RNA sequence: UCGAAGGUGGGAUCGGCGAUUGGGACGAAGUCGUAACAAGGUAGCCGUACCGGAAGGUGCGGCUGGAUC
RNA sequence: AUCAGCUUGUUGGUGGGGUGAUGGCCUACCAAGGCGACGACGGGUAGCCGGCCUGAGAGGGUGACCGGCCACACUGGGACUGAGAUACGGCCCAGACUCCUACGGGAGGCAGCAGUGGGGAAUAUUGCACAAUGGGCGCAAGCCUGAUGCAGCGACGCCGCGUGAGGGAUGACGGCCUUCGGGUUGUAAACCUCUUUCAGCACAGACGAAGCGCAAGUGACGGUAUGUGCAGAAGAAGGACCGGCCAACUACGUGCCAGCAGCCGCGGUAAUACGUAGGGUCCGAGCGUUGUCCGGAAUUACUGGGCGUAAAGAGCUCGUAGGUGGUUUGUCGCGUUGUUCGUGAAAACUCACAGCUUAACUGUGGGCGUGCGGGCGAUACGGGCAGACUAGAGUACUGCAGGGGAGACUGGAAUUCCUGGUGUAGCGGUGGAAUGCGCAGAUAUCAGGAGGAACACCGGUGGCGAAGGCGGGUCUCUGGGCAGUAACUGACGCUGAGGAGCGAAAGCGUGGGGAGCGAACAGGAUUAGAUACCCUGGUAGUCCACGCCGUAAACGGUGGGUACUAGGUGUGGGUUUCCUUCCUUGGGAUCCGUGCCGUAGCUAACGCAUUAAGUACCCCGCCUGGGGAGUACGGCCGCAAGG
């Protein structure tokens, strides 16, 4: 625009919208975890993925991802959830931290296993 | 241009129209 | 970087009630005289 | 209306330029003079004069070309137009080309080269590019 | 005299819930039709008005981002 | 601004009061002022800065440590003492809370240093000492100092070092692959020498103290850093990744299951992508994951973007504030520019030097501190003041073309209806029919009459209008444009946020009018069904007067003003020169419109191309992935529809 019209007006610029708006600010969150259960993905995808809905201390209810082999959550249990997507699952934006709380390490896991929560046999 | 981008806006005002149409009565109740 | 023209008011204390409206006159920054006045008028230079 | 003069005559100079001219005429004015002779000076036209015109003078400004008709000059530019307007410093004087072109800078001196202008160590308006 | 806290009164403003109710997005598999894309079998679309289970139909004015002459 | 008005000690004056001091700081009287579209008055949020992170820079985020200023001390209000008070460890009052009471009354304020509970993903010891620096009191010794100097806990961050070094086979096993030959781990391991870094065990033991003291003493750190010895490699390695982006492959098990994943995407009997083994790569006391900010993003584009068809020109004009401005003379020195002086704390950054065994770290000396103010110089450009000019703009005189607009009267063809002759059994309609109209006299053919609407031929990419739009004839009233002359004014120009006016058709109100056509509504037909296309009827409407609404693919999907950049060829309006036959588009010259084709230039392409989408200057409007949605909420307008 011309000059005077930049005066006159500015640049604004473009609005930046909030990534993972229900840890508030925070690396990890804690939850009470009030439902278990499976899913199917979407349409090339073919699975039972492990989700639960839970209630994180910022009063904001959520769905998290469940990663590894087997998990041994059900309702009213401790767990720490953290940022991250899945694409194959559209609604789920957290998933549960393997090794935190009441939420069990991976079984017989022998290869990356910070990432799983399995301490190192000796 | 393509006439599809006119046909989704004419869909969308169509659709509007119509429900405007279908609720005179109670918007008038409502708002007076 | 565009040169930008503004204006700004001004009360000041002349005492024989000389000047009027729409002349050019010269002002100088004193003591405050009151609640927001801070100039005097000098001289009126420009009559109109 | 007329708004910009000297940009007028930058981009008649050009257009004619790039046409491949000879003469170009104008309306005549004394900053349009002195922008001819600045130019002239640097070897980027043949040669300028004035003539009387019908109502005011007339500036007419004979484009130089090379043996196998070579544009002398390659581009002109306005640089401080109405509306925002340019000044510089003496120590912030530009550089065309890297120093290749000339950057024609009013300064209360008078109308100079960029280098004429760092020489003499005084800074103004920079009207134009020319290389 | 001024004066914090308190009492009484009518408004202003910002939110949560709400029987019932409208539309929106997405879903492995459902029912009804065939509206648009080739002159899509009545050219399509724009503003407006009426009508119809639904896409939609018709009147008035406009556009070519319409095929053949 | 989905907050346009706000203020009554409010703006000024006077006489008093008050203060350390000016002042509506306060009071009595008088005048009616003061602020605001450069955003007053409201709502939300927030301690400010030197600095820190990122970035080529401009810019964006930020205010942790260290330093400066401000504000506060359970919440609200108030004053006393002094030179000095938000008076944290002061006073008074009113609240909420905690504790004692003999019931009459009393006592408290860790957002000081430690510490507890609670919240949380998460943040430390109920330590030593005034030895040094700083402070208070005192003549002095001296006394006080959770300021300060140190210490303990936490890989929380930056830096440095160690878990060993030499030689050792065409290179032991074992694991894992194998093409059943063999290869990798791998000089790696085992083996013979070596030195001990740091820890371990002993001995000595600081600087910080040209200190303090008028008494012979004086170090918290500390028997610490550090040196000299003691036998010994003796006590010391894990974390990610291996489809491609990107350093690095094979076997086995599972088969759309279990599962992986930043993007595209891998798994259904050969998976280098899932999981486990050997191998490899990148780091190494760390390695990965999550969160936040910047970059890449020229993706808000000042540097540094756009609007024909990708998102983007308001439907069109007039005009307010504002932005911008033709040639020329003198002056000011506001913008601009030069020099000099003051300031820009320290720390931080950068350059150089120096110190601790190096480093991180520290000190010293320059620069940086990109700005502001004071004095002095310049006057090209922009601007102010005072003049001048006619080339822009407007007016004047003479001619030109036109469906430009408003009112009144008026003409003919044709359709329908009515009245009357002739006339008979059909007419109408369709791909074909049937509803329908007739035989109670239809259709058809003549004569007369009533009424309403639109204006054949001229008539086209031809004229006029800002757009929307405008043609039967005549009369009256009225707006704009063009050319010629150049007598007149002398820059009076351009654009225009908001605002106002005009604005097809449909629609709305009141009162008329109503031939034809025709939403809705009835039948008939087609069809599997036809709320349609086709056929027969047919109300609102179309029409007139006066007002509302304010939208269109309101399109050239192309805002307005100005200057310049090869040409060829149609057409509308007007002036002039040369042949003149003196008629004819006789030819040329020039001004203003309207089409086609075409270079240079531009564009992703199509295409534009002197009527630009080329080259440049001024001003406005608009754009920032597709949906949700031009929707909800709030507001304004309208009778309503709705905008």
């Amino acid at each position: 625009p011309t000059i005077q019209q930049l005066v006159r007006k500015g640049r604004r610029d473009k609005i930046a919208k909030v990534k993972t708006a229900a840890l508030k600010g925070s690396p990890q969150r804690r939850g009470v975890c009030t439902r278990v259960y499976t899913t199917t993905p979407k349409k090339p995808n073919s699975a039972l993925r492990k989700v639960a809905r839970v209630k994180l201390t910022s009063q904001v209810e959520v769905t998290a991802y469940i990663p590894g082999e087997g998990h041994n959550l059900q309702e009213h249990s401790m767990v720490l959830v953290r940022g991250g997507r899945v694409k194959d699952l559209p609604g789920v934006r957290y998933k549960i931290i393997r090794g935190s709380l009441d939420t069990q390490g991976v079984k017989n896991r022998k290869q990356a296993r910070s990432r799983y929560g399995a301490k190192k046999e000796k | 241009g393509s006439v599809i981008k006119k046909r989704r806006k004419r869909m969308s005002k169509k659709k509007h129209r119509k429900l405007l149409r279908r609720t005179r009565v109670q918007r008038r109740k409502l708002g007076k | 970087g565009k040169i930008i023209r503004t204006t700004k008011k001004v009360k000041a204390h002349d005492e024989n009630g000389e000047a009027g409206i729409g002349d050019r006159v010269s002002l100088m920054e004193t003591r405050p005289l009151s609640a927001t006045k801070r100039w005097r008028l000098v001289e009126i230079l420009e009559k109109a | 209306t007329m708004t910009d003069p000297i940009a007028d005559f930058l981009t008649r100079l050009r257009n004619a330029n790039s046409a491949y001219h000879d003469e170009v005429t104008l309306p005549h004015s004394k900053l349009k003079a002195n922008i001819a002779e600045i130019l002239k000076r640097e070897g980027y036209i043949s040669d300028y004069r004035t003539e009387d015109a019908r109502v005011g003078k007339s500036l007419v400004v004979q484009l130089k070309y090379g043996p196998s008709r070579e544009r002398s000059i390659a581009g002109l530019r306005r640089v401080s137009k109405p509306g925002l307007r340019v000044y510089a410093k003496s120590t912030n004087l530009p550089r065309v080309l890297g120093g290749l072109g000339v950057a024609i800078i009013s300064t209360s001196s008078g109308l100079l080269t960029d280098r004429q202008a760092a020489r003499q160590g005084v800074g103004g308006e920079v009207l134009a590019y020319v290389w």
